[PDB]
């Protein structure tokens, strides 16, 4: 959850709305197990 | 790190680029809520936009810590302090800050 | 390299890119009570990380006419998280505190808050105006809780003492053109090694604007001041049922 | 026995108070060293940042060209004992004949030094104080006259029975300390130790003495510190019949072997009540003299 | 010198002058989770004395027709004292237990209770009597809380298993002509190093009369059975807001 | 750094499990030693105190005069692997032509060994179990006949897409493991590892899988252990058109490299449902045979 | 903006315990991931077609 701790303050002449971009990844203790097929199959009919 | 589509709401072709970023703006000082999402990386939702979530789909189990880095793209004159919180299992969506 | 800072304790981490160093009250760090200063014989509980973390308890709005506020410690936390719980089940409590008052604005706003810590902050009344009436402040004014309380006569700190000499107490200033937060670390201050977290407030935190907030029409007018604090070296003794007061 | 790492490397229990500062000997004022002009970049002693919360470190030598001055000015008179070990009035007790107050030949004075402003203001400069004290009792008639009368002063600690008459059995003083002296004698004088159950008396206690709901009725107890309530001081003329003369006793206290902690702003509004910082809200005066303009004297 | 005993832990001390030794379940003492068995990375809180003490939670009356009762751990304590609080603010919990079931009578009364500990005590229903209905026990039957719950079919432990073979679980007997209490010490039992004190009950305590209570008319007929227990080596992790379920 | 005594001498953090007992080699049954008569006071092996909770320590030698017997009877057959590493039926899958169930040429079997009593009862003797397993698939027509038909078995872990038709794209099996075999071939057989996220599978989980109010609707989830839900096993005839013959697949499981913890009473009431100890309340039968009198056979 | 991923570790953002992680990373190697046969071609040889 993301909350306003104080407020987004800006002086005269600057936009009142700005954006945040979020980037995500895993830490170094991260591992995966039990190789399976993914839930998505990007194909409708036969690929020609 | 790949982009997390926290703002996974717009669906019309012409607005898909908007899911790539969420906003912030001047508020009323009530410690208002800005956004929320599940931390589950291999679950449907924002994480599906990340390569992590994608690779995650080829494995049944996983273990590890995760990290999300937020980049502010406002003007240089904009200031602000945000409180970002991870709520471990069992705790429901925080009603307030 | 002094303007930037990070405070991590418990499962909470605080950052700031416009700091003005850190004050360690009375030049001393929070420590646990020694076996020679101690008097009570029961082995204490020191919950560590579950209570020595950062609680973010309040947000006030700074206005061109604000007078100032104060909060009492540990009163502000007695009903919060695991710390509040221990403070309730136990008779005896001791701890230090790391206070982080936050307030950011813009390079076009101006104003300066004085953030200080006043041990044994006893509140007084105006004695019926004339001074003929021996009135006393109500519980809600002496232990305002987490919402704090607004000063009625900041100049005399609602206690007959000059705010001009308040700097003799551990403090910092949040002068917008310079910083966006104050950080003060406070050790346990009392004449006893332990005490009631309920009946006695070791000190009060004061946040008073000395140089009024100002900005031209058009700049964000909502300037919040948020209070975050973390107990340090929390110790508890004298266990029984929980009590709120 | 401990085994998990976090437990071993834990600092939980450290009872040593890491101290960032330490006291140094300072018998005299500091000396002034010679200084010459400085025309440098990077070096800027004059500029400070008060927001930090520390006082300016800029010295004379760095702001002007100074000569050398060997300063031998003593700093001895500003030590706690120099400042406090001077007897001052703390109590006044009246023993009138035909009166509204003590027409019964005796009086009980609850030991409280906050009744007089001069003394009170000094001590309240600190929050906590520990010391021994010398008490001196000056007695005479209301005109400042000396009469051949015998008195008894008795220290009544909390819990001991308080005399309720000039003939109370309490005056037997089998265990309490009492002083028998005449007005004709020089003033009585004694030494008293540090008697609080606390490590120090405290002029300010921000709290309540008991648990419970703190309703309006029990608001008179806000700030009540039992640790400062040392007891009663009772005086009486020594006789069964009433004394022929009206008396007044002035109590002077001189602190000695003093220690103080936590300095605070000094009172700037007239005092109104004992142990209670109430001030007249309608007569809130500025700390000092005022003028018509900031650009004029 | 085995009939007499004293258990002191925390600020609580228990005595008995008619004991029958102490059982240490599965021949092993409660220990803290090792750095190699552990998986969660946050530094845990180990409140010690404030939670590892003796809580006396219930008293049931033994009657000539009583069937028997059971309690679930740690369910019984989740709403009690400082322990209950930690179990609520934290996701993860682990601990051991020292159980002390008490029941005294006279040299003229008779009867024998079986006191046992059954890990993962899953409850079953009678499936509509006929066995054609797939019913399931309600929350109040699976986690009866502190009041425990009375067995409906003690012979099959309300779970299709013979109570006659229950002795294969750590246990003791309170045979009135011999002792007046059972004391069993239990280590953490699970396939995970930590778990929810709310969603999962590591084991159930059973107290069942196998040799019915009896006495002649005139002897005190009110024979209570009291339950007292103490968590041991309590560890907690995964902090957030308090949650009751 | 630590300093206060109670902290230093604290045992908080001890991760070693003090164990009161230890395993010893026991390849054969125990021997019997010679014994003679004993007429002593104080020595009383026969008398015990079951209340304690331990089994009788009285041996043969101390209750009767015994000869010497060298016992070489092996104890090898009662080891966990000897007892469990024997394949038994755990699943049955039907692939009929014209039917109500799988007339679509494929089937999904949620891996659960509690469908068959013989096997189920054995494992439920323990609470926790960790092991590897060998699966064998025996296929034939309902008459036990062998036909020239080709099948595909695919292991579908939780999260992988489940085939919904004999022609599902899922059958591409790019990452899942699949086995292609004919009925004419000997039965297919594979090894499977220990796949739980837990250190052991548990036949009994006294709890709920999620937080929240546990109302009537969500009571079907009491005892639901995701850690035991290994996935689905899907089979299909390999073709676009429907198979000419009806089929049945029997799944046999043989545990190997077994470890078990916490023994429990063995089921004594007929099983009614998979993963759920429900028993018929009206047909509660005594564990064994019964007789007319205790004084007769 | 630099183009690198965050170097911040768990230890520096919260107070961590010690954990000896023996979780294998073997299953995510290229061969583990790819050396699993999958359908790539289908060929039909009908009679009357
Ligand atoms: C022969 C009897 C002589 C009388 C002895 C008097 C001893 C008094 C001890 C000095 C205590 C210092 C004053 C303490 C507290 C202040 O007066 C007020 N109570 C503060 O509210
Ligand atoms: C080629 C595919 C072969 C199929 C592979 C099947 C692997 C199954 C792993 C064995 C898991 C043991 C059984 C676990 C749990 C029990 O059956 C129940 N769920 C208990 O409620």
């Amino acid at each position: 959850s993301i909350w306003y701790q104080t407020n987004y303050v800006v002086p005269i002449g600057a936009p009142n709305t700005a954006y945040i971009i979020a980037l995500a990844a895993a830490q170094k203790n991260f591992t995966m197990k039990l190789c399976k097929d993914a839930s998505d199959i990007l194909q409708t009919g036969t690929i020609q | 790190e790949t982009i997390l589509e926290v703002n996974n709401v717009p669906t019309n072709a012409t607005s898909l680029m908007e899911r790539l970023r969420f906003p912030v703006s001047a508020q009323a000082g009530k410690g208002e809520l800005c956004a929320v999402f599940r931390a589950d990386p291999g679950r449907n939702g924002p994480w599906q936009s990340t390569l992590l979530g994608q690779l995650c789909g080829y494995y049944t189990q996983w273990s590890g810590s995760l990290e999300v880095t937020f980049m502010f793209t406002g003007s240089f004159m904009a200031t602000g302090k945000m409180l970002i919180a991870y709520t471990p299992p069992g705790g429901p969506l925080p009603k307030d800050r | 390299s002094d303007r930037v800072a990070q405070l991590t304790i418990g499962n909470s981490t605080i950052t700031t890119q416009e700091a003005a160093n850190i004050i360690v009250g009375y030049g001393e760090w929070p420590s646990y009570c020694s076996d020679s200063d101690a008097t009570a014989v029961d082995k204490p509980t020191r919950p560590d990380v579950s209570v020595n973390r950062f609680y973010t308890l309040d947000t006030k709005l700074w206005e061109k006419s604000s007078k100032g506020w104060y909060w009492k410690f540990p009163d502000v936390l007695t009903e919060t998280g695991v710390f509040g719980q221990n403070a309730q089940f136990h008779y005896l409590y001791r701890s230090g505190f790391c206070i982080h008052v936050q307030c950011n604005a813009s390079k076009f706003h101006q104003g300066a808050l004085l953030v200080a810590v006043l041990p044994e902050y006893v509140i007084g009344t105006v004695a019926g105006g004339t001074g003929t009436e021996d009135t006393h402040p109500p519980y809600k004014q002496t232990q305002p809780g987490a919402d704090g309380f607004e000063l009625q006569h900041p100049y005399v700190l609602d206690a007959g003492i000059p705010i001009s000499q308040l700097t003799v107490c551990p403090h910092q200033w949040i002068n917008l053109r310079t910083n966006n937060c104050a950080t003060i670390i406070v050790p346990y201050i009392n004449a006893l090694p332990f005490d009631s977290a309920l009946n006695h407030c070791n000190f009060g935190l004061l946040v008073v604007p000395i140089s009024p907030l100002d900005y031209d029409q058009g700049a964000t007018p909502v300037i919040p001041i948020t209070i975050t604090l973390a107990p340090m070296c929390s110790e508890f003794a004298g266990l029984r049922q929980a009590v709120t007061q | 026995g401990d085994r998990v790492a976090d437990v071993i490397e834990s600092s939980i229990g450290d009872s040593v108070s890491r101290a960032l500062t330490h006291a140094l000997p300072a018998p005299t004022g500091q000396n002034t060293q010679v200084s010459s002009h400085r025309l440098d970049t990077g070096k800027v002693p004059a500029l400070q940042a008060a927001e930090i919360g520390a006082s300016s470190n800029a010295s004379d030598e760095s702001m002007i060209e100074t000569r050398c001055v060997l300063n031998s000015h003593s700093t001895a008179e500003t030590t706690l004992d120099s400042f406090f070990s001077r007897a001052g009035l703390v109590g006044e007790i009246d023993l009138p004949l035909k009166g509204t107050t003590n027409p019964n030949g005796y009086a009980n004075w609850d030991i409280d030094i906050t009744g007089y402003a001069q003394m009170r203001r000094k001590v309240e400069l600190f929050t906590y104080m520990r010391f021994d004290a010398e008490f001196t009792f000056v007695a005479c008639t209301p005109t400042g006259e000396v009469v051949p009368q015998l008195l008894q002063y008795m220290f009544v600690p909390p819990g001991a029975p308080k005399p309720d008459s000039r003939e109370s059995l309490a005056w037997q003083t089998a265990t309490n300390p009492s002083v028998f002296v005449k007005l004709s004698d020089p003033p009585a004088q004694v030494s008293v130790p540090f008697m609080s159950p606390a490590s120090a008396y405290q002029w300010f206690y921000d709290g309540y003495p008991t648990f419970g709901e703190h309703k309006q009725e029990k608001d008179l107890e806000y700030g009540a510190m039992p640790n400062n309530m040392m007891g009663t001081f009772s005086v009486r003329t020594v006789g069964t019949s009433k004394s022929k003369y009206p008396l007044v006793v002035r109590i002077y206290m001189r602190m000695k072997h003093v220690r103080a902690w936590i300095p605070r702003p000094m009172r700037n509004q007239n005092y109104l009540f004992k142990a209670n910082p109430n001030y007249a809200g309608n007569s809130i005066k500025p700390t000092g003299a005022s003028r018509t303009a900031i650009t004029t004297l």
